[PDB]
């Protein structure tokens, strides 16, 4: 019927690589930061009454 | 208790375990820093088009 209107698989992978490279170019480093910065062994599980 | 015949007086010893408010937190061993809150770190990306 209709023919040659959609990409192949390989071209889709190539376009996805191009998009990934562009997005990495905009944002070279990981922006997000986490309050917990160490492994579970370092932290000490304690319970407190209400703050102050 | 009323059905069985006890009348006119009640004394209750409030428990040690339940009547107060409380918190739980991580305490770092090197420094006394308390972490009580949580967060989700995720990076959604939206694909829209044809």
């Amino acid at each position: 019927g209709i023919g040659q209107i959609h990409f192949n698989v390989e071209t889709s992978r190539k376009v996805c690589l191009d998009l990934a490279k562009s997005v990495l170019r905009l944002v070279p480093v990981y922006p997000l930061v986490s309050p917990v910065k160490k492994q579970h062994d370092d932290y000490w599980f304690v319970g407190r009454l209400g703050l102050d | 208790a009323y059905g069985l015949g006890y009348r006119d007086w009640w004394t209750t010893y409030i428990g040690m375990s339940h009547y107060w408010k409380g918190l739980t937190a991580f305490q770092d061993k090197e420094t006394g820093e308390l972490i009580t809150e949580q967060t989700v770190l995720d990076y959604p990306i939206l694909f829209a088009g044809e």
